[PDB]
Parts: C-alpha cells; structure tokens; sequence
C-alpha cells in the first residue's frame, strides 16, 4: 500500500550529511513509484529520484528522473552558467509481445558530462566515457525477422566532440535449410550515420549477404564447407571538408561486392587416464581451418562502425578482424588448436586446456595500409593463443588465457584468476590483467599511444577477500596494484555491522580520478563513508558482504 | 605655526570625583594649549564583591580663568566612580622654551623605553601594527589579530622628542576617529587613544587603543592587552571608546 | 597411447528425442540450441506430441553483466569484461530433475571515441557467447544421464 | 541572520559501543568510538578516542571508575597531542597540547567519617571555553582542587575543607578560596523547656590575585529556642549570640586607592532577638460547596538586632538576598556572616486555604508586609532607589495556588513595593497537562525598571539591554497525532519591545528500534554594539536515536521541551 | 460567619507518636522535618525501638532543579526558577502504606556576584526551600486520616 520505507543516512566526505527518504506510491497491480527525497549538505537543495517500474502487454521495465534543481558545488566550479541542474534519465523497457513481436529500450541522459563524476548511481560510473541512448523494436519468428534501430550516444569528453549515431538500422534475417544437403540464411543492413558535428560525412549503406552453408557429420569429425558473398552500396555525402584535410578524398557512391570461402574440421578422441588416476576419461579435440577473402581497396571509405576485435582462443576462428561491414579485411589464412579435457567418473568436464596458431599465407591487408606495427612481418605464425580452464574442488577456481605472438615476440595479452570461495560472505581472489604496450598503439587510435596515460600497457595484479568475523561483523577488503608504474590503481575497504534494528558501515577509496597535465601525473580521489542503515521489522537482514564487493571501481567478479 | 613655551608638567591624580585642577600661572588672552599624554587609564572599581575594569577617559578642558586649567573625565559605563591618573603638558602661546632634544630612526622590537624624557612625536608605515605610548615606553603590538593573546610587532618609525635642535613647534590638531584622516607629511603625536572591552575568547578581554598610520592617515586601532576577566564570574556590555582629545601634529622639519 | 576415436556420443542415446520447453523458442537464445541439437542428430520435438517418456529440456533465463576490469592511468575504463549465465532444467521421464548451469566470461577493449563501432562489438561478443553457453549445456547431458543412472 | 545546522546520531563485556557522530556549521564533523575495558570486579577503564575534524587531531578521553578499599572513584585524562585552531588562536604557546585531569575519590569509613577529593587541573586558560569537556568543575573560569574530611553523628558534625584554585598568568579574575574551613555544629534539645544549637566556623580566605585581602574568621553562633504549641495557634520566641574576629592582612594597594581604611583587627559581638506567631481559623463552607473547609491563618513576627559599623571590614561573602512572600519572615538580609545587617521590624502576613471532602488542599492565598521602625543600616549602604522613605511599610507581597481539576493549575505571585510605587513582579502561569504528552501552558514574567536599577550592578541601569526590565509572554504546547509522532512548540514573546525572545518546534517519530527528531529554534544570542538592536541566531537540528531492543520507550516529549533557552517546568 | 478556630486539624490522632526512618537520617531533610514535627507534638520514637503499632514516616528522595526562565535582550539569563520535589510514604502499621509529595518553587533573578558568594546564597535559598516542603508534609496528614478512615 502507499507509504513510506526505512529511512538511511550517512556521513561522506563529498556532500558531509545525505539523508533518504524513499517513499512508495501504488497503483493497479502491475505499476508502482518509489519517489525519493534525497537531501545533500553540501549540494544544498534536495534531489528528486522517481523511480518508476512497471509491467504490460509488451514486457517490464523502469525510469528514474533524479533530479537537483540547485547544485551549490556545481555553481562554484562554473560561475559562468545561468543555472546549476542536475538531471538523470533511464528508461529500460524490454519484452516479446505474442511470442513473436519484440521490443527492447535502452536510454541515459545526463545534464552534463561531468555528472557521474561526481555523483553517485547505480546506471553508470566515473569510469565512463559515454552513456547509450538506443531505441529498438522487431519482430522474430523461426525463420524471418525484422528489426529497426536508432543507436546514438552521448560521449562525455569536449576535446573531441565528433560521435556518429545510426538513424533506421533495419536488418532483415531470413532463415532457411533442409535445401537439399544444404542450408541457407541472409542478412541485410539499411542505415543512416549521422553526425552530432556539421563537417563530418554521412553515409546510407545496404548489405545483402547470403549463405550455402554445407553441412557434413560423422562419428567424430565435423568438415562444414562454407560459401557466401557480401555486396555493399554507398551513398557518402557532405564529404566537402573532409576532402580537403585528407590526401585521399572520400568520393560518392562506392560498391563493394566480394565472396568467401571457408572450411571448417575437427575430431574427438579418447583415453582413460586409469594408468594414473583410476575412473578418470579424456578426450582429445584438434581442429584445423582454411579462410580466404578478395583484396578490395577501401581507402575510401570512412570508418563509420569498424572496429578490430579481440583475439581468445576461440576469436581465431573467426570469420572477420574488424566487427562490422566497413573495413572487412583480406587474408588467406589456415588456423589449427586442440582441445584435451579430463572428465571424471560422473562425466563432469574438470580441467581443459587448449592452444592454436593462426599461420598467415601472404599478408592481412583492407586497402587502408597505414598501421604502423612495432615491427611489420609479413607472414608467418604470426599469433598464437591459449587458455586452460581447471576446477581444483567444488570450492576453487582457476581460468587462464594467453595470446602469444612472434610478429612483435611480445605476449599481447594475458589475464588469470584463481578463488577460493565457501559461503557467499567468505572469498578470496586473485587475478591478472596485462595487455602489452605494443598491442595498444596497433589497436587504439594514434592519440592514445602518445599520450603518457595510455601509454604502457596495462600490468595489473588485484586481491579479493572477505570475511565475517563472529556473525555479526562483515569485513571485505580489495587492493589492486599497477607493478608498471608501482603506484596503486584501487584500494577499497569496508567493515560492517549488521544487528536485528541497525546496520552501520564504513568505507574507504582510492580510485583514480583524473590526469593533471601541468605535472604529468595521476591524480587519486580519497573517499570515505559512514552508513548508517535503520532497518528494524525486516525480517531478512543479509550481511551485506555481496554489496560492499560490488561498490569501487573495479567490481567483484566470481570466477567459478 | 607657533611655539608656544611651557607652564607644566603634571603626572597627577584627579582631586574631585573625575577632575583635575592643575594650577599654573597665566597670562590674559594666551589661548592656552594643553598636550595630553595619558588621555585614559583603566581602573578597577568595586562592586559589592566585584571587581570591574572600567576606562576613565577625559572629555572637556576649561580654563580656570587665567589661573589654570581643569579636567573634567567619563567613565565608559556612566555609572562608577573613580580617581583617574591622566598626565599632560600645558602651554601658551603668548619661560623654556621645548626643543628638539632627540631624532633619529629607530626600529622599535615590541617595546622602547624613551632616550629622553618628553612629548613624543612619530611617523611610521605599516598597516598591521599600532603604536601607543603609555608613559614611558613606545608601546607597539600586531592589529590584525583578533585573539585574547598580547602578540608584539616590530615596527620602524622616525622619532622625535621634544622638552626643555630646532625650537618646538605645532601645527593643526586632529582629533582621532574611526576613519581614515590624512595628515600627509607630519608628524603624529603618541598616546592612548581609549579602550576597548569585548566579549572574545570567553573573556571579558580588554584592550587599550593605539595610533595606526597607514599610507599617510591614521585611525584608532587595538593595541596592548590589559586583562582578561572572565565571563563565567560577570558579563559586561562592549566598549570602544576613542578619547574625544585632540593630538598634535607637527611638520616634517625635525 | 592408445587413444581410440570416441565410440560414445555426446548426447546420451537417452536423449536421441529431445523436447525443447522454452519461454520464448525464437529468441536468440533458443535459435543456438537448436542449431547445436540438429549438429548431433537429435530430433526434436515440440509439446504436442503424445510421447511422454521423451526428456526435455528447459532454458531457463539468461543474464548478461559487463563491468570494467582494468583502469588506465588517466581513471577510465581500459578493458571490459562480460559474463554470462544461463539455467536449464531437463525433466527424464521416470525418473527425477536435474539443473544444470553455464557461464561465458569474454572481454573486450573500450573506445570511447569509437562508440558506435564499439557497439556493433558489443552485439557480436553477445551473439557468439549465445553459441558457447548452449555448447556448454549439451555437454553436461552424458552427466545427467550417467548420475541418473544410479 | 546567523543559520546553522546539527546533523547527529548515536545511542541513548570488554567490547566496543555504539559510535556516535555528529556535524555542526562550526566545530565540523565528530565522531566518538567508546570502548568499555572491564579488567576486574572493582576497575573498569574506558579508553574513547575522540576526533574533532576542526583541530585535525584525536584526543583520548578515559576513564578508571574504581571501587577499591577506598570507596567510590573516577578518573579522565583527556590529550589531544597537538591542535590546529589553538596554534591561531594563540601564536604565543608555542606546543600546542591540550589535556585535562579529574579525579572524584570519596569513601565513608565506620559510617560516620567521610572523604572527597576532586581534582581538576587542566593546561591552559582557554581550555574550558573551547571544549565541552564531560567530567571537570570550572569556577570563574579557574579549576579546583577541593579536598575535605568529615565527621557526623546525630548531633555533632565537622567539615574540615579546603579549596585552591590553578589560575594562570594571562586570568585577572578576582576570587576568594577557603584554605581551610573548620566548620562544628553541635545540635542538643530539650534542655529543660529550652533547645540549643553552636555553629562554627574557622576559614582562611586567599585571594587568586596578590593585592586583595586576605583574613582570618571565627565565628560562634549558640542559640536558645522556646517553642510553645496551642491546639488553635502557636508562637515561638529565640535569641542569639553571634561573635566574630577577623586578623586582615596584605591591606597595602586596597587603602591606598580608596578611604575606607580597612581595619586589621575587628571583633563584631552582635546578640539578636526574634519572636514568631500564628493562628489559624477555620469555617465550613457548606454555602458553596458540599463539605468544604476555609482556614484563615494570620501570622506576625518581630526581629531586632542592634547597628554596628562595619565599614572596616572587607566584603569576602556577602550577597543581597532577594525576596518572595515566605522571604519577609527572614532572619538576614545578607547572605554570609561578613556583612550582618541590622533591623527592627515586625512582619505580617494572612493565609487562606480551602479544603475539600478528602481533606486535600485546593487554594492558597497569601499577603504580606514588611513594617521598618529604624532603617537597616550595615554601615555601607549603597544601594540606588527611587523614593527617601526608609521607615514603614515598604515592601508587600502575594501568592495564589488554584489547583482548578485533577489536570488544571494556576499559580501568582506579585512583590508591589511603595519606594517606587509600582508593581516590582508579576510572575504567573497556568496549565492543563492531561498526560506526559498532552500538555498547554501560559506564562508571564514582570520586573519593572527601577527593580533592575535597585539589585543588579550599575552598569545594568545605563545599558539599553538590561535597563528596561521583563514583560515577556510565554505559550508551551505539546500533542502526539498518531501512536508513534509527537508535535511540541514553544513561543516566548517580549511586550516592552514587540520583539519575540525564542520560538521552538519539533516533531520526533519514535520506534521500537530508531527514533528521528527535527528541531527549530530562533533565540536572542548577543547584542549588536554598533547599530544597538538585538541579534537573533537561527538553528535547525536533526537527530537520529539509536534505541537498541528494549524496553526503552517514549514517544520524545519531555525530551524536546527541554531543549530551547526557556526549558519548559511543570508548575502544576 | 463563625470561625471556630480549629478542631484538632493538626496531626491526626493517630499519628501522634512515629518512626522517621529516612534513607540519610543526618542530612538537612531529615533534620527540617524533624523540627515541623516535633513543633507538633509528635515525639519521634528512637529509630526502631519499640515493637509495633506505631506508624512510620519513610522520607524518600529529593530533585532540586534550577532553570532559566527569562532572558534579557540580548539573550541572557535573567530569572532561574527552582522546584524541588520531596517523595514520602507513610507506614500505617498493618493497614497499608500511603505516599505523601511535595513541591517548592522558588523564582530569583541572577545576580552576578562571586563564586565564594554565591554559593552562600544558593546555600540559604536552598536551606529554605527545604523548611517549605518540610511544612508540606506536615499538612497532607490529615489527608491520609481520611483515606485510612474509608
């Protein structure tokens, strides 16, 4: 019924006393509101947050409006603006109609780049860089399906205010097999980049790629033989100030029409590991591939939704490098790995582990030669991967990966996690993230590669772990550290203390705020907090551990 | 410009209830002028098992026709009553005659005792400091602050003294205020200008007021600190008076 | 070492007939499963056939959560990670029913002045852990059928 | 004008406690983390550290409550290693280190002797004003020492005591300590149709300062009684001995500066005499009410005590007693045997009390007067009036007690005086408070100009907010809604000046687990001494009540009307 | 009107010899109550001596209180007013026993003074309030005659 909830306040280090008050209006079984008054010391006025979930014919979803109409802090750093609000918008409708008929809503609006900066919300974080603001609807049978799209974004950072956004993205997927021993299936594309700036171009692009997918079985091998084409027509405009800048022009209407091959293959063996460890199996899984694609020279045409993907042990296979159909690469490529599991007596896959190699035949090349890699090769083994995946107990973890390579001789990445996890309030984790100075000049933009920030790479090395004292105290820690630079990246610590009326709760941050330009360094945000929560009548308290993990920068994971 | 003689020198304590009757002998028509040194003292009056701090500042000066002068005081709360020490010196216009017995620059530490004896006349810049000359030491304490504590101040001013080697004398006198009065280039005289009593730091602080010449105009400003009695035991109504007295402003030829 | 070719399939000789209980069967969830299913000979069936010692799976819901993983120096985000969890509960007649599971972790690097191409990613790292997820699940069927055994 | 908020929150076995916070506009965020360290049946310490984001450092309050051999004890030693504010505030100090010592020892012993120690040494002058410190006694801003023995039986007694005070040199603050003070009291009665009594008392007054006087005082007070009870009246009649000899020395800067001339040795032998009468009457008064009873009851007395000078000795204790209507049948008018005044008057007075069928009172009033034959005359009077009568009826008083219901009251008082010809006050209430919630009160409070000018010091006459006198208003009220909000008020408002003088509200919905309370308060807080008009401060408070599971219950009146500057009284 | 002075209207009969048994029987209470009742014929039996059938007068606890009540204008303490509240029960030997109050209340303005001398004069004003309530409890017995008598 309408009325009000438990009320919570705290004392922080960014708005000194914030105090809720979240009411709760009600309607017709299917709708409802949590109006929320939210008072900060320091901000002055009091924010509004109206949340709004509901349910209907089409499927379930919520808004929030929270909203400042008078920032104090806000006036402070910007006397220059005429008004000070603060707003935030999320809309997240998502559900089939008639088992057929679909939609799906994604939307955030902030009033300044600078909101979640400084704010805090459970829809976005300080480590962000846009907010989406996409729309879409369709409707998805068995065989066709049809769906219309309005991507756009709302990139945060002023020293480069250029985003594109897609106006209608229709995509018709038809689907068809059992075609003799074939199988059959085309794509479309239909869209319009427009550009949140005057002189950047446009574009209307259509795509019409179809399939005659061979399919092949047996006992223990799999060879699918593939074939499809791909056209491309353009209708590039407002091209007149690009045209200038770059040596080589953008022009008008480009087709692009290029075909595929593709061959696929593997096989399962099998081995009881009764020589060592009775009651145990394992198989055995190598697999081989040949791709080929056309050289087609797309120097002109502007990268509007291309980018290169990533490179795991199951993205060698993979039928293009960059996703999406503006720069589809060119190679001529064969692509080997195996696979060898150990199961158990009660068939339950325990461990694997794998590798595989992606030997070039002549070079990779788009008709946009212009990367500068560390040191060019030309063909070879170029890149190898790895991974290996094994379950220690029933209460432990341990995952891998690795992508080799010999073109730079430098690993491109690498990333493991181990954890011991008992009860959900009793963990412990470690993990690794490294991504090779190299890799990040030969995939992102030339800006990040000079830069000091993005610079070196990433060479993180991070620690998890909980505890609950006695049964009524909660202590979680975290500490991430970067051994490239040997200074911190995030440092997180909380203790908690949950009785029948109250809960009571502290913390503490050092995430990385900003980079400071004069001197060159970074620049940490200390935060600290005092919770203090009124519970009472609930029943169910929890002692809060799965939140505190949830709560820095760089969020808790479980990796079993 | 005149340079009148000189006729006394009295350091004394009021005969009557708030009156000083310093007799000297004078001439018809000689428009007397009388230089006060210690315009006001604090004096600590009882109160049925109360001791007060209570400034006794002087207000009017009449001639006793042409046998002396008198010197009517005030207390700051009208209502006590006391004895006060005020001490000047008395001269007309129309035998010594004062000379300038001491000038030099001296940078004065918190506190100098005067080389010689007499009515000092100073000239100093800073904005931070007030100098007051109790009576017999150059006085100079920090303005700024604002707390119970007597924080001193070095200061450097140019000092002249004069007593019975140019001859003495005077020119316009100001009476000092609250708010900035330029004399331009002259010299200022040196004494008390009131007192001044409030509620800071849980006391009843109270202060003595000084000159502040800053640029080339002087105003009155805080100075020495005389006690601290506490707001626990009484509460008192605050005070800044500034003596009504003029002071003396000479040329710079000294 | 004496590796044989393995003679024992994939999906247990049980389940040759399998039918597919699914919430929504032409979302993108249900179109990998059945993909995978014809890719091992099995014939599925819908509800209303009138055998009813026939198995059938359930796919449960699925839940997709990207968080960030690894901060530039500069405090954005550097390198994302996306999980992936999907249920299902497959009911053997005669006997009781057993859960099973299946997670995907795969990442990616953030762009943010490549948004829109570095969202036509973020539905492809989607679109192919739709396919390793279901491959999970149709190989944990030789377990059930074994444990069921006993 | 000046706003300023209050955002708290705290509670009302070697383990921790509750932690209290708190967040004030100045004096920013604080935060208290107790900790209790029960070490044995008979110590328990209790270390709190305690930080004051202001001075950006934490201090160590403690404590040692012990009950040893000894008896009953307390210990504190608030440190704070260094301080920020006070290294501004006072650039003379050079370490910036505030503590404070407490030490509160008693014990009995064969339940007649007795102990007390009570130590409070602390650092520097402005300690006490900066901090709220919990445990420690300040008077006129120095820290005592006292320290005592004792002895009492049924009748006799002894209080040997002394006092010290630690006054810096930055203080000029005039007291006087007792270093010591023998005090005997012997209590015998029924000396045939007689009671006696002896008083005692051998002091030793030092003042802080080194130019006051210092003294020496015995004194002896024996004393014969002789009651004599009637059924319908009463009367009783007793005369006294009062000797005194003072041994005043270090008398240098006071007669140097005044002419007094205060004496260095006085003997003061003063025999006094009172006698005291009553009568009471009675009436039914069936013709109102059923079974009621009226009782008039007049009563006289007659005190003489002879004049002697004592101008030549110095004012160590010595106030001016007050009046009420039961203060006309005193003994002295000053209080302290330093300035014994003397009269010769006789006093009247009338009662009236009606009683009911229970025989339980429901009215009383009250008139009395004050008739001077001589002038009291101490031999230093000073004080200002506004009329040259000194002998006669000077002085009249009044009360009234109406006890309307069960839940209704009223109450008077009224003190009309012919040296200035006007009424001197006129305080009065009345209430209706059903229970500890639902409450309603009026009030009023008089004094007129010349009251102030003739009690309070001279400087309350020429200053523009004290010489006007009182005429404020008053309204309290309080009203739970529901069974978990209470509502209170309060609004105090001035009628010499159509100024109000506090307006209080508060709203507190209390549970069985939290209890949250708002306030708002707009007080006088000090004049302007520039423009001469009043200056009001402005607050707004927020408190939140951890009330653990309990049985701690209340719905927060009588809690919130007791926070403004004008506390709220019963008077019922 | 006929005023026939008074009928007895003292302490009851009854209680015309009691025990003034009291938590502190030294202290100024005991000793003020001590002095009303014997100026009313009331002999206190010595603490406890005879057997029974005697009743008893068990003075409790007291509450001095000092609150501000008007203010100058400039917001500063004028008046305090003190109410002290005096419990008491009375022991009717087998009977039951019955509880007795009291409350003074006594207004003054603040006089700054010095602190030796102003204890003095909190001493005295005190030493009085503590006569009043004394009185007091002399009257409303006759109160409890009347409620022992239905």
């Amino acid at each position: 019924r309408s009325g009000f909830l438990i009320p919570n306040a705290k004392y922080t280090t960014t708005n000194y006393f914030e105090f809720y008050l979240p009411y709760y209006w009600n309607i017709a079984p299917n709708m409802d509101a949590t109006i929320t008054p939210h008072y900060m010391h320091r901000r002055g006025n009091i924010m509004w947050e109206n949340e709004f979930r509901y349910l209907s014919q089409a499927g379930a979803g919520l808004m929030e409006l929270d909203y400042l109409p008078s920032d104090k802090v806000y006036e402070d750093e910007h006397p220059n603006d005429d008004s000070s609000r603060r707003w935030l918008f999320y809309w997240n409708h998502s559900g089939v109609m008639d088992q057929v008929w679909r939609f799906n809503v994604d939307y955030t609006k902030v009033s300044d780049p600078s909101y979640f900066n400084d704010f805090d919300n459970k829809y976005g974080s300080s480590t962000d860089g846009y907010a989406t603001q996409k729309f879409s609807v369709g409707y998805a049978v068995q065989n066709f399906n049809a769906t219309v799209s309005t991507k756009q974004f709302q990139v945060f950072s002023e020293q480069n205010t250029s985003s594109y956004s897609a106006e209608p993205q229709l995509d018709v997927n038809y689907y068809q097999n059992d075609v003799g021993p074939f199988d059959t299936r085309i794509y479309g594309q239909a869209v319009h980049f427009v550009n949140t700036r005057d002189d950047m171009p446009e574009a209307t692009r259509v795509h019409l790629e179809p399939t005659i997918n061979l399919p092949l079985s047996n006992n223990w091998g799999s060879i699918n033989t593939e074939a499809k084409f791909l056209a491309t027509h353009y209708q590039q405009t407002n091209l007149d100030w690009y045209n200038s800048r770059n040596t080589t022009k953008l022009d008008e209407s480009v087709n692009r029409v290029m075909p595929q091959f593709k061959v696929d293959g593997k096989m399962v063996f099998e081995r009881d590991m009764e020589m060592l460890a009775p009651g145990y199996t394992q198989t055995l899984e190598p697999r081989a591939q040949y791709l080929y694609v056309p050289y087609r020279d797309q120097s002109d045409i502007y990268n509007y939704d291309s980018s290169l993907l990533q490179s795991d042990y199951s993205g060698l296979f993979r039928d293009r490098t960059y996703g999406g159909l503006d720069r589809i690469a060119s190679a001529n490529q064969v692509t080997t790995g195996v696979t060898s599991r150990i199961y158990d007596d009660a068939a339950v896959e325990r461990f694997n582990i794998s590798v595989g190699q992606i030997y070039y035949f002549t070079e990779s090349r788009t008709g946009d030669d212009n990367i500068t890699w560390e040191n060019d090769d030309k063909t070879g083994s170029l890149v190898w991967a790895g991974d290996t995946y094994w379950r220690i107990s029933e209460r432990w973890g341990l995952r891998g990966g690795i992508q080799y390579d010999t073109r730079l001789d430098n690993v491109a990445t690498s990333n493991s996690s181990i954890e011991y996890r008992r009860d959900e309030d009793r963990l412990v984790q470690l993990n690794y993230h490294y991504a090779s100075p190299e890799y990040i000049q030969a995939t992102l933009p030339k800006y990040y590669s000079t830069a000091e920030q993005y610079k070196n790479g990433i060479s993180q090395v991070g620690a998890v772990a909980s505890r609950p004292i006695a049964d009524r105290w909660s202590i979680v820690g975290a500490y991430y550290y970067d051994t490239n630079a040997n200074k911190q990246a995030d440092s997180m610590l909380g203790v908690q203390y949950s009785s029948c009326c109250y809960a009571i709760r502290v913390g503490y941050e050092r995430k990385l705020n900003g980079w400071d330009n004069d001197k060159q360094h970074a620049v940490y945000d200390n935060a600290i907090g005092f919770n203090i929560e009124l519970r009472g009548l609930s029943s169910n308290y929890g002692l809060g551990t799965q939140e505190m993990l949830r709560s820095n920068i760089l969020p808790y994971q479980n990796t079993l | 410009l005149r340079a009148p003689s000189y006729c006394t020198s009295f350091n004394q304590r009021a005969q009557s209830n708030k009156t000083l009757t310093i007799n000297t002998p004078l001439t018809a028509g000689s428009q007397v002028v009388v230089a006060l040194t210690r315009p006001v003292e604090v004096i600590e009056v009882f109160d049925q098992t109360l001791v007060i701090p209570d400034p006794f500042y002087v207000t009017s000066v009449t001639r006793n026709g042409n046998s002396g002068i008198t010197l009517r005081g005030d207390d700051a709360y009208g209502a006590y009553s006391g004895l006060p020490q005020w001490a000047g010196v008395i001269m007309e216009v129309l035998a010594k005659l004062m000379t300038c017995r001491y000038a030099k620059r001296v940078r004065v530490n918190g506190s100098m005792a005067l080389p010689v004896s007499g009515v000092p006349f100073a000239r100093w810049d800073d904005g931070n400091v007030s100098v007051g000359f109790d009576g017999g030491s150059i006085i100079v304490r920090n303005a700024s602050y604002g707390g119970i504590d007597d924080v001193a101040a070095s200061v450097d001013m140019d000092l002249v003294i004069f007593n019975n080697n140019k001859p003495f004398v005077y020119d316009r006198t100001i009476n000092i205020g609250t708010s900035d009065q330029n004399i331009g280039n002259s010299l200022i005289q040196l004494s008390y200008t009131g007192a001044l009593i409030q509620n800071n730091g849980g006391y009843n602080h109270v202060r003595m007021n000084g000159i502040r010449m800053a640029g080339n105009n002087v105003r009155v400003a805080k100075n020495r600190v005389i006690g601290n009695y506490s707001r626990q035991q009484f509460q008192m109504p605050g005070k800044n008076i500034a003596v009504p007295t003029p002071l003396l402003v000479i040329p710079n030829m000294y | 070492c004496g590796w044989h070719l393995r003679d024992t399939t994939q999906v247990p000789s049980t389940m040759k007939v399998m039918i597919l209980d699914s919430g929504d069967p032409n979302g993108p969830l249900s179109r990998a499963v059945r993909n995978q299913l014809r890719l091992n000979g099995v014939e599925l069936l819908d509800k209303e056939t009138t055998r009813k010692d026939v198995p059938s799976l359930r796919l449960g819901k699925v839940s997709i959560a990207k968080d960030t993983a690894s901060v530039f120096r500069n405090g954005q985000t550097a390198e994302y990670q996306m999980i992936m969890t999907v249920n299902a509960t497959v009911l053997i007649p005669g006997r009781d029913i057993y859960p099973i599971s299946a997670k995907v972790f795969r990442s990616f690097f953030d762009n943010p002045q490549m948004a829109l191409a570095k969202d036509n990613e973020q539905d492809m790292i989607v679109k192919e852990m739709y396919d390793r997820a279901a491959e999970q699940l149709i190989r944990k069927l030789p377990s059930i059928r074994a444990a069921d055994i006993r």
